[PDB]
C-alpha cells in the first residue's frame, strides 16, 4: 500500500 | 455523551496518556468528548484527534483487508464452500469501520468545519473529511461508491484550493493533504496519472521552498516529501 | 450471552479468522461464546481461547505498566501535581483488566476445569487459572494481594503435581506451566531462589528427555526451553 | 520483563 499521513 | 461529565482539560490530558499507553480507542473516545465540549481545537488538540482516529480506523482497515482477501479466495473457482462465516465477519468489521468513519464525519460536520476559519484548522479538517470518505470508499460498492467518492474528492479539493492560496508549499498540512489526495486519485478514483502528477508537482514546489525554513521545519517538511517520493517510486 | 445464537462451529471458525486479522478482542468474544456452548474444548480450541485472552490482557498489562510508571513519577518529591487524572485513567485500565481476568476465571470455574479429566486439558486450564490470578496479583495491593497470590500458587501447584505424574518432562504444556510458575515465584511471590531452582530443574529434566522426541516435537520443546534459559540469564 | 507463554 502507498503512504498516507 | 459518555464524556459529558469530564472536564475538557482532563479529557485532553487523558488522551495524551492513552497515546503513551497505545490505547487508541480510549484516546479517540477522550478526543470525541473534548470536541463535544463545543470549543474550537488548538493545533495540538487537532493532532491528538487525528492520531487517535487514524490508529483506530487503521487497525480496522488492516483487518478488513485480511478478511476481504480470505473472502475472495473462498469465492474463486475450485475453492471449497466454507459457509457464510467469512462474509459475515468481514461485514461485521466493515460495519464497525463505517461507524468510526460516520463518527468522525459527524464531528467534522457538527461543528468543527463550520467554525474553522484559519487555513491551518480548516485545511486540516477538510483533509480529514476527505480521508474518512476515502476509507468509506475503500469498502463501498456500486452507486453508493460514486457518491462517497465524490464527497471525498470535493473535500480534498476545497482543502487544496485553500492550501494553495494560504499556505507555503512546504507547510506539512499542505504536504500531507497532497500526499493523501494523490493516493485517493491512484487507489480510489482510478486516476493514476493525476496521482503521479500531483505527487511530482507537490514535491518539486516544496523542494524550491525549503530554503526558507529553519532546521526543525526542514525536518518536518522533508519527511513528508520522502513519502511523496516513495509513492512515486512505487508507481513509476 | 451475545454469542448464544451463533453455531459453535461458526464461532470457532470466526475465532480463527479474527486471529489472522489480529482482532484479538473479537477472537476472545468468539471463544467465550464457544465455551458457553457447554461442550468440552479440543486441544486446538483450548489454544484459540488462550491466545485470544492472552493478547487482550497482554495489551492491558502493557498499558497499565505505562500508566503506573507515569503515576509513580507524578507522586515523587519535586514533581508537579497534575491532578487526579493519571490515577483515574490507570484505575480505568486496571478495572478493565480485572474484568477480563474475572471473565476468564469464570469460564474456568463454570465449567471447564471440573469437566477436564485428561492431563493435557486439566493442566492447561489450571495453568490458565494460575496465570489470570497472577495478572490480578500484578495490580493488587495489601491483603487482597495475599489471597490472590495464594489462589495463583494453588492453581499452579495442582497443575504441577498432575504434570509431573502424567506428562513427560518435555511436554510443551508442562514446560510452559513451569516457565510461568517460575516467573510467579520471581515477580509475584518474592521467591527468586525458588524461581531459579524451578527453571533450572525444568530445563535439565527436559534436556534429558529430548532424545525421545521426533523432529517436530523437539522444535516445540526446545523453543520453551530457550525461554527458561533466557529467564535464567536475566536472573543470574 | 521475563518470558511467559
Ligand atoms: C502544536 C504542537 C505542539 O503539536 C503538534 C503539532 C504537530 C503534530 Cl504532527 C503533532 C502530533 C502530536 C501528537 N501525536 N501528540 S502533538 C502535535
Ligand atoms: C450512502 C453513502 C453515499 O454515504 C455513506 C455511507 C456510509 C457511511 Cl458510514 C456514511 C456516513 C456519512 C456521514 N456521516 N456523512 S455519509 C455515509
Ligand atoms: C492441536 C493443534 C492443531 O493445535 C494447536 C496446538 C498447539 C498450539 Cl500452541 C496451538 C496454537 C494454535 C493457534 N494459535 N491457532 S492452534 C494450536
Ligand atoms: C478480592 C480478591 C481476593 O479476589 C479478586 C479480586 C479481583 C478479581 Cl477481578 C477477582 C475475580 C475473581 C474470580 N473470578 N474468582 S476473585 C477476584
Ligand atoms: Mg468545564
Ligand atoms: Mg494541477
Ligand atoms: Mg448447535
Ligand atoms: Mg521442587
Amino acid at each position: 500500500f502507498p503512504a498516507t499521513v | 455523551g459518555a464524556m459529558g461529565s469530564m472536564e475538557r482539560a482532563s479529557l485532553i490530558q487523558k488522551a495524551k496518556l492513552a497515546e503513551q499507553a497505545e490505547r487508541y480507542e480510549d484516546m479517540a473516545a477522550f478526543m470525541k468528548g473534548a470536541v463535544e465540549k463545543g470549543e474550537e481545537l488548538s493545533c495540538e488538540e487537532r493532532n491528538l484527534l487525528s492520531v487517535a482516529y487514524k490508529n483506530v480506523v487503521g487497525g480496522q482497515r488492516a483487518a478488513w483487508r485480511v478478511l476481504s482477501s480470505i473472502e475472495q479466495k473462498s469465492n474463486e473457482e475450485g475453492s471449497e464452500e466454507k459457509g457464510p462465516e467469512v462474509r459475515e465477519y468481514r461485514e461485521k468489521v466493515e460495519t464497525e469501520l463505517q461507524g468510526v468513519c460516520d463518527t468522525v464525519l459527524g464531528l467534522l460536520d457538527s461543528h468543527l468545519i463550520k467554525e474553522a476559519g484559519d487555513a491551518e484548522s480548516r485545511v486540516f479538517y477538510l483533509k480529514m473529511k476527505g480521508d474518512y470518505y476515502r476509507y468509506l470508499a475503500e469498502v463501498a460498492t456500486g452507486d453508493d461508491k460514486k457518491r462517497i467518492i465524490d464527497s471525498a474528492r470535493s473535500a480534498y479539493q476545497e482543502a487544496m484550493d485553500i492550501s494553495k492560496k494560504e499556505m507555503p508549499p512546504t507547510n506539512p498540512i499542505r504536504l500531507g493533504l497532497a500526499l493523501n489526495f494523490s493516493v485517493f486519485h491512484y487507489e480510489i478514483a482510478n486516476s493514476p496519472e493525476e496521482a503521479i502528477s500531483l505527487a511530482k508537482t507537490t514535491f518539486d514546489e516544496a523542494m524550491a521552498d525549503l530554503h526558507t525554513l529553519s532546521e526543525d521545519s526542514y525536518k518536518d517538511s522533508t519527511l513528508i516529501m520522502q513519502l511523496l517520493r516513495d509513492n512515486l517510486t512505487l508507481w513509476t
